[PDB]
DNA sequence: ATCAATATCCACCTGCAGATACTACCAAAAGTGTATTTGGAAACTGCTCCATCAAAAGGCATGTTCAGCTGATTCAGCTGAACATGCCTTTTGATGGAGCAGTTTCCAAATACACTTTTGGTAGTATCTGCAGGTGGATATTGAT
DNA sequence: ATCAATATCCACCTGCAGATACTACCAAAAGTGTATTTGGAAACTGCTCCATCAAAAGGCATGTTCAGCTGAATCAGCTGAACATGCCTTTTGATGGAGCAGTTTCCAAATACACTTTTGGTAGTATCTGCAGGTGGATATTGAT
């Protein structure tokens, strides 16, 4: 009965705009689960590490910018942390 | 009658099991070995259907990567045969043990 | 109502990864842009490997992405395979690669 | 006929796991020392997941169980949650 | 001059009753240090993820004992499991 | 006033490990038994390893346990060499090995 | 005031000497001519990493010196955890 | 004149080095490498003397130990002599470069 | 070379296992209004970190010499690849029930908060003690003969 | 075997760095004692989904045969060890200067928290279809001659 949450909805918004007639399986769509759930601990974990290591109690978009960098291969890292700051960006001028 | 030479279907399995994503160890089989070892930890217990299949993902992956670096091993050593040494070697770089 | 998601321009959702945040003890206090940013890199990533499986399925004259396609994707592209050189994709196989030694002679 | 529950792992199925990994010839000896690592991958990774199953207070082995079990064992598997 | 604590004291002290008549230079103490902090986060994180993954906003000493079985080797484990065991039964039938 | 070390039978502080536990993010709540357990645990290894490092100063006609004696105890134990097997101890050195094929003659 | 001279070339500090002593504590006996120069291509390789991520670690913190705890950190992220400099 | 034969001083220097525990790399040289490498990510840099201590302290640990695997690497292709292909065997099995 | 055996590729077809679509709640995001909390912006320290200069040794660079290791070559014998099929183990699909998971309850045990007490980490001086590095000088080890 | 060159061992012996010893010590912990809140164990049980098993399925155990791989043996060339010789660069230990980590005190901005709306997201349910296998026939690959 009870709720299993999962990224599924929105890996599947993702792909109608990557791919409009292009479907996913759903072991497909576990792995793609797995995906974002161990990226996400990945982040987490290092931003987690980076606040305690400047006796900082507060997890900011700059402790996930550089976990970023710490996690990710060059050209990965260099686009996710402009989509990132253009995510801030877009969301602080935004009434 | 005809007859192929040593080592032509070798070479017709690597391109066809390396095309295909189908478990190659037989279902049954694997299951008990899990339950058997299983047992020694706790008895009484039993597996969810997707417990088991997690596992025998898990090992052939393993098992599949490790012959990769066991073969490499053997081609260093100017051979095409993999050997025990080979796969020990493999364990032991890897840090598996020893 | 506006969400945080439709305000950031995201598909993924900010509110959730927020949550997850908060109830993980991750720290004990987080900043609003950080669920933005964070949200918006799991978004980067998943588009990035969908648009290579997309390829790959394609590649395969197909239209469904299946976790073959995903393996494909991620172990042919030089960043996502290091990235991901300790995960294991469960019906992945393996990419066709042969040791050139072993190929016959004549 | 008895049979060992190891020796239910098949010198073809073996073989096939072998072909995948790119392996052209293999050794007589191969198939036990095979055997041998793939007893010491499970007994590694059983172990952990049952001790989850355990602590859960739970006697049915979860794939979650499998899951968090091959995470700690350096061995990360996506696909059946997680 | 701020504090900057560590477990010297207490690696000392046990120092001296594993073998009373042997001293440490302050580089083996740093490395015991290191050693102490070390197996804190390891078993410290087994036993957060634990908790997290049986929805427990608690960690207990069920959840170290757990976090202890999953960390040590064999041996290691059963006797580290024991003196922990003793060390909480003492200190329950002490208040 | 008697502390939780001395109520435990410990060496090591318990006080210091509850709090070391509470600033670290561990978990929302921490329970009384767990900085008890866990300074024993601690306790226990730091102990199984001054036993064998101090033993291998003795053997080295010492009597100041140095990194190198923290070394050879550890690689010379099955199962802390394990637990340990992704550190280095800086001043360690190596434990002396030469392969069999590398010794002079037959 | 002052300035830094130009650091160049640096790796062939790492003397071949120096490279077969290592060998020697790694229990080697034989020695190929080729081996000094991948050594020094493995070792450059091996900084570049710990400090590309002790650096980082450094400018988060928004302090000009890398410390020890910066390089500690770094090593630990690379799975070459290291006893002895704190942390 | 008086000789060793070719192995004989190798093997006394193994001998010496693996019951030493002090660094093998010389220090001043060792700094300017840390901070040439430094300089080419970030400009105006400085180190507490221990964070390149133990840095070195790290290098040498991770060469002595890449050094082990690669002399097992030699053995196994029946040789005695360390080559580059034995290195890059070792840094593939790691997965250091896999 | 030619020629047969068999593997491999490609077009087309089609039923249904497994997608995508739709509906309808409702937990959990968002909106609102206070109630803490924090991370600096300025404004000072005392560090260490950098620089540099001089002396000295300790190690490095180089060239010579040839020992013995590597890699090529050849080859014989052993050892794994290929092979046809019915026996038998696995796969498939149908059916009780174990136990996971939903749900509710309630108190032993957790956090919170304001005192009181004590310990651990400093820093100032003082003393001590283990052992690093130097000295012969008695005991191997190696390699020429 | 025996002999001579030289590395190794070991044990005693003085300078001293690094270790242990107080002293005093205070600021930050850690402890003690109520007041207050609640996480999760306990108990009951609904309904997945798991173990078992009967009939249907199709992979593997087997023994023979010999292709071709591995490992042994031989050896010519040349690479890499050893060592002598000349001296550059590192090590060591000063000294000064300052660039900058590390604190501390005030707030303006930011984030948590208790309370209410207002959905977006899930489970359950309902349609829709991509493609796994199947066949049929052309073509490539392999191996014999
Ligand atoms: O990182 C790898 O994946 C890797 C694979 C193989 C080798 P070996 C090697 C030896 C024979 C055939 C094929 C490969 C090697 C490398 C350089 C020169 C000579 C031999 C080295 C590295
Ligand atoms: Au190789
Ligand atoms: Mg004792
Ligand atoms: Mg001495
Ligand atoms: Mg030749
Ligand atoms: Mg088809």
């Amino acid at each position: 009965r009870s709720r299993k949450e999962s990224y599924s909805i929105y890996v599947y918004k993702v792909l109608k705009q990557v791919h409009p007639d292009t479907g996913i399986s759903s072991k497909a769509m576990g792995i793609m689960n797995s995906f974002v759930n161990d990226i996400f601990e990945r982040i987490a974990g290092e931003a987690s590490r980076l606040a305690h290591y400047n006796k900082r109690s507060t997890i900011t978009s700059r402790e996930i910018q550089t976990a970023v960098r710490l996690l990710l291969p060059g050209e990965l890292a260099k686009h996710a942390v402009s989509e990132g700051t253009k995510a801030v960006t877009k969301y602080t001028s935004a009434k | 009658p005809h007859r192929y030479r040593p080592g032509t279907v070798a070479l017709r399995e690597i391109r066809r099991y390396q095309k295909s994503t189908e478990l190659l160890i037989r279902k049954l089989p694997f299951q008990r070995l899990v339950r058997e070892i299983a047992q020694d930890f706790k008895t009484d217990l039993r597996f969810q259907s997707s417990a088991v299949m997690a596992l025998q993902e898990a090992c052939e992956a393993y098992l599949v990567g490790l012959f990769e670096d066991t073969n490499l091993c053997a081609i260093h050593a100017k051979r095409v045969t993999i050997m025990p040494k080979d796969i020990q070697l493999a364990r032991r770089i890897r840090g598996e043990r020893a | 109502a506006k969400t945080r998601s439709s305000r950031a321009g995201l598909q993924f959702p900010v509110g959730r990864v927020h949550r997850l945040l908060r109830k993980g003890n991750y720290s004990e206090r987080v900043g609003a842009g950080a669920p933005v940013y964070l949200a918006a890199v799991l978004e980067y990533l998943t588009a990035e490997i969908l648009e290579l499986a997309g390829n790959a399925a394609r590649d395969n004259k197909k239209t469904r992405i299946i976790p073959r396609h995903l393996q494909l994707a991620i172990r042919n592209d030089e960043e996502l395979n290091k990235l991901l050189g300790r995960v294991t994709i469960a019906q992945g196989g393996v990419l066709p690669n042969i040791q050139a030694v072993l190929l016959p002679k004549k | 006929v008895l049979r060992d529950n190891i020796q239910g792992i098949t010198k073809p199925a073996i073989r096939r796991l072998a072909r995948r990994g790119g392996v052209k010839r293999i050794s007589g000896l191969i198939y036990e020392e095979t055997r041998g690592v793939l007893k010491v991958f499970l007994e590694n990774v059983i172990r952990d997941a049952v001790t989850y199953t355990e602590h859960a207070k739970r006697k049915t082995v979860t794939a979650m169980d499998v899951v968090y079990a091959l995470k700690r064992q350096g061995r990360t598997l996506y696909g059946f949650g997680g």
